[PDB]
RNA sequence: GUAUGUCUAAAGUUAUGCUCUUAUUUACUAACAA
RNA sequence: GUUCGCGAAGCUUCGUGGACAUUUGGUCAAUUUGAAACAAUACAGAGAUGAUCAGCAGUUCCCCUGCAUAAGGAUGAACCGUUUUACAAAGAGAUUUAU
């Protein structure tokens, strides 16, 4: 159910400030500008990063210019935001090409139709989405099976090729797909460009988990003994006298694990 | 005596005041626009003046000043205060540490 | 955090204008002194006057200094802050600095304190102002056309700005090294040398107990050939 | 006078040198608009222009409005907008120090705020926290492509160099360390001549290294720590008291 | 062989019982050869 | 400039009183001197302990990569250095001083 009191939407908004211009723009001419446009923003940050060696090609194909120093290239590992931008760039920039081509005198409006059917279809297959968001699988999964159905009411009589175009379905499958993941790339890129100019908070503290479970118990364990031990303890003794205390827990639980019974003579 | 039941409202009225704002601010703060939906003038001498705040390009960084600063903090107890325990044991207080 | 504390603009800097429209950026700009996000105020003077006036320091500094925003000057005296501690270190006292620590995360740590600097302490409270006003008041009471000279007997304190607006009210080039005192003085025309000598610490002879002078001069003269 | 004539254009934006410096480095980095992935060899390098001001001071957009600030470009001798400048072109006097007193404590002769400390050359723009007006002058050997000159004829060039730019409090040149202390009249002085100076040459016309003037570095203007001769010392606590009387009395 | 970590990358801040000679072991180390 | 009233020449033209409309942007300014980061050359090449190894922590006015409160950066790095007093009471011997 969608939720009704939101209703600032994203262009509202921006509508609202004077930074934005609004303008009648061809199609075509929005998708190649919005290439530039988008080539212009990931170089800017791969750059920002400092990570020059990292070469976008003008096609959204990332690869490094130099064999990479292994600091370097720890480095340059961009995450599951940078990476999964290119590729919804990788998407368009295939799509909006084909349409450029179309356009530019190349291939016929069915050439073209086929194209597009064939790009959506095959964005697996075109640009490893999937790599960095699997859940993609579903979309690509969803697009295949689209393609069979359709297919096969496309050649009923009609024999076997690569000739069939209509789009619509499939490309539906992908607007929902960009729908749902809008907010995802908000959050993400947010965080990352948050990142690059604010730096990432120093009050990282880390929860617990499966991995580090063991460690965090134990340091609360000794951080308890070692309170009740200083509460008992009549004269207010050093740190330094409390480690001779938590030291002698930790022998003392050792000797229980091995069944040796921990009787050291000397304590009260 | 147990509060008042009107100086509680008071107080209530308040410190939830105060949080509501603070978690307001906390709120528009945040680059998060979608938690902008829960969101729930001046003179600097006898001469007069009006404050404003220009709307900036919803591109650029809302707040360019904040960058996660380490920051030590001063402890600001300027004002001394006793630690103060009254007790003076002496026998079973030093037979006890040769058993301690 | 809320904006509780109001900025510290004085009045000779905002000027005379009885309302200008000043913005405020919040979290606007690190300040010039502790590298510490502040609310950044900012305003043209007038309307149509170009230069926006923005408060360059935060307020937390502002008070410690106790000082305008945007001037940098003491709020009471419109004078600058250094100038003003010397002053007071001066009368009353014999020591009074304001030690800015020139160490990134130390400076953020100072602004941090909620504590006057030496000179903020006594132009805070306007009584101990008009106290140290009223001491420091106390403590108070033959011409062959060469168009080159070579000046001599110059005070060491004298500056070269001095000498020729003074050859210019008198009335071009100058040449002075305050080691020697040979003031190598060259005028644009040697008419104008002529104008000069006819309309006359001013020793001048005319090159291109005064014996004492000349042993001064010397010894002087050689120590900075020496250099 | 520069009030007679309005101001002429350096050089056209055809004339001006693009942003991208040397390639010092093996690729251009397009945030930063520096070089990368080698720094191998210094960055620095000589102005293809000066501030020849007689030539180019005048009038601009900035002498209509009252416009508070001098173009830098004007200092570098490269600015291309000439009379169309909202800053101004022409050298820094009594007049127009006077008139931008108030602002110039906090910020320089230039419009860019100053900071809490000298950059640890001394070399970037002067620290609000000190009234400095004093140019150290590094480079020379450099600034004269390896020119055995005499120190005199070095002190003299200088003198002729920055006394042109604005009013001199005093100048030194110092044989033992290859260097210049340009005293200014005024902070604002001192600012127009610390860029209209930087990355400068010493060289003239008359030189034979002149055609070489490009190829070597140019003058490091930087701002000058004060001496730590107590001779110098004494005059500066004397001229300080002597300010402080002023103002004090001023105050009432 | 690496992570990783240091290093360099140029412009001058104004003060006056032993020494010896050898041969042998053992250990460790060695992106050096077998 | 439009238009609505008027006057002076021929519904047309020149002059007059209105109404309409009446404050843009800048925290910035074009290359060295107000700030990145690696990179290259050189040098070493990795915590326990004898040797070889998985790590998880912790403190830190160290951070980086990461969307991250996953995780990973060599167990990410540094931590291994330095180290004197709440200083007492009792006895014995020797020296001095005084009564
Ligand atoms: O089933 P998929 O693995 O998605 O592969 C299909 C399938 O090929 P296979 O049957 O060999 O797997 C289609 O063949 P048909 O079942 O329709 O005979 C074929 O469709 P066309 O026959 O219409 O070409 C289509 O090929 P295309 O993508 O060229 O339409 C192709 O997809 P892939 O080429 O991606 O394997
Ligand atoms: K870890
Ligand atoms: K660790
Ligand atoms: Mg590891
Ligand atoms: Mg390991
Ligand atoms: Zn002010
Ligand atoms: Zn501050
Ligand atoms: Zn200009």
């Amino acid at each position: 159910l969608p939720t009704n009191h939101n209703k600032t939407k994203l262009l509202k908004s921006l509508k609202n400030t004077k930074y934005f211009q609004q303008t009648t723009i061809d199609w075509v001419e929005a998708g190649l500008q919005l290439c530039r446009q988008g080539h212009n923003m990931l170089n800017l940050l791969i750059h920002r990063k400092g990570l020059t060696y990292l070469h976008l090609d003008y096609n959204f194909n990332l690869k490094p210019t130099k064999t990479l120093t292994t600091k370097e290239r720890k480095k340059s590992r961009l995450g599951n935001s940078f990476h999964l931008m290119r590729e919804l760039l990788k998407m368009m920039k295939l799509i909006v090409d084909t349409h450029v081509q179309f356009r530019l005198g190349n291939v016929d409006a069915f050439q073209l139709a086929d194209g597009i059917h064939y790009i959506l279809n095959h964005i697996g297959q075109l640009t490893g989405i999937y790599r960095y968001k699997y859940k993609v699988m579903h979309q690509i999964r969803a697009c295949k099976d689209l393609k069979h159905i359709i297919y096969y009411k496309f050649n009923k009589n009609l024999g076997k090729g690569p000739g069939c175009g209509f789009w619509q379905p499939a490309w539906r499958v992908w607007l929902n797909f960009l729908r749902g993941t809008i907010p995802l790339l908000e959050r993400y890129i947010g965080n990352l460009i948050t990142r690059q100019f604010e730096g990432r908070s120093n009050e990282i503290v880390k929860t617990t988990t499966k991995q580090r479970l063991d460690a965090y118990y134990d340091l609360e364990l000794r951080n308890s003994v070692m309170d009740d031990i200083l509460e008992m303890m009549p004269e207010s003794i050093r740190q330094k006298k409390a480690r001779t205390i938590l030291q002698h827990l930790s022998e003392a639980w050792r000797c229980w694990k091995a069944n040796i019974p921990w009787d050291v003579p000397g304590m009260p | 005596p147990l509060p008042t039941k009107a100086e509680i409202q008071e107080c209530t009225a308040r410190t939830k005041s105060y949080i509501q704002r603070l978690v307001n601010a906390k709120l528009a703060n945040s680059n998060n626009r979608a938690s902008s939906r829960y969101v729930t003038l001046l003179l600097n001498n006898s001469h007069h003046i009006e404050v404003v705040s220009k709307q900036m390009d919803p591109l650029l960084p809302r707040f360019v000043g904040k960058k996660a600063r380490k920051v030590v903090a001063p402890t600001e107890n300027d004002e001394v205060v006793p630690v103060l325990h009254m007790d003076g044991s002496n026998d079973r207080g030093e037979a006890d540490p040769n058993e301690w | 955090e809320i904006n509780e504390p109001p900025p510290n603009i004085c009045e000779q800097c905002l000027g005379d204008e009885a309302n200008i429209r000043m913005t405020k950026i919040p979290q606007g700009s690190e300040c010039k002194i502790c590298t510490l996000p502040f609310t950044l105020y900012h305003f043209k003077t007038s309307k149509r006057s170009n230069n926006i006036i923005k408060t360059l320091i935060c307020v937390r500094c502002a008070t410690q200094r106790n000082i305008c925003q945007c001037c940098m000057l003491d709020s009471r005296w419109h004078i600058p802050i250094q100038l003003r501690d010397h002053l007071i270190s001066l009368v009353n006292e014999e020591n009074v600095m304001t030690e800015e620590a020139k160490n990134d995360m130390m400076k953020r740590f100072l602004s941090l304190k909620n504590v006057k600097l030496g000179g903020a302490q006594i132009t805070s409270d306007p009584s101990e102002a008009d106290n140290i006003v009223d001491k420091l008041k106390n403590i108070l009471l033959k011409n062959p056309s060469t168009k080159s000279f070579f000046l001599y007997n110059i005070d060491a304190s004298i500056p070269e700005w001095k000498i020729t607006d003074t050859v210019s009210q008198l009335l071009l080039s100058l040449i002075v090294n305050h080691k020697a005192k040979c003031g190598g003085l060259r005028f644009q025309s040697s008419e104008l040398g002529e104008r000069f000598v006819s309309k006359i610490i001013f020793i001048i002879p005319w090159s291109s107990t005064a014996e004492n002078i000349k042993l001064s001069l010397s010894l002087n003269k050689l120590i900075q050939l020496e250099l | 006078s520069w009030r007679d004539k309005s101001a002429k254009v350096q050089v056209k934006e055809s004339e001006l040198p693009s942003s991208i410096p040397a390639q010092t480095g093996l690729t251009f980095n397009i945030w930063y608009n520096k070089w990368s992935q080698g720094f191998a060899g210094n960055t620095r390098f000589v102005s293809p222009f000066a501030l020849q001001p007689q030539l180019h001071s005048g009038k601009t957009r900035g002498d209509n409005d009252g416009q508070l600030f001098f173009c830098l470009f004007f200092a570098k001798g490269m600015c291309c907008l000439g009379p169309k400048c909202e800053y101004l072109h022409h050298i820094p006097d009594e007049e127009d120090i006077g008139k931008l007193a108030l602002r110039t404590e906090v910020l320089d002769c230039f419009g860019r705020e100053k900071f809490a400390d000298y950059r640890e050359d001394m070399g970037g723009i002067g620290s609000f926290r000190k009234k400095n007006k004093t140019l150290y002058v590094g480079g020379i050997d450099g600034a004269l492509n390896s020119k055995h000159l005499k120190p005199a004829q070095i002190e003299s060039r200088i003198r002729f160099v920055f006394s042109r730019l604005g009013d001199i409090d005093r100048i030194r040149y110092v044989e033992s360390k290859n260097c210049g202390f340009v005293k200014f009249k005024y902070q604002a002085n001192a600012e127009f001549a610390k860029e209209a100076m930087s990355n400068q040459t010493l060289l003239l016309p008359s030189d034979k290294e002149w055609d070489d003037r490009r190829e070597g570095t140019g003058l490091l203007v930087k701002w000058a720590n004060e001496d730590p001769d107590p001779a110098a010392q004494k005059r500066l606590q004397e001229e300080l008291k002597l300010e402080s009387l002023n103002m004090m009395v001023h105050l009432i």
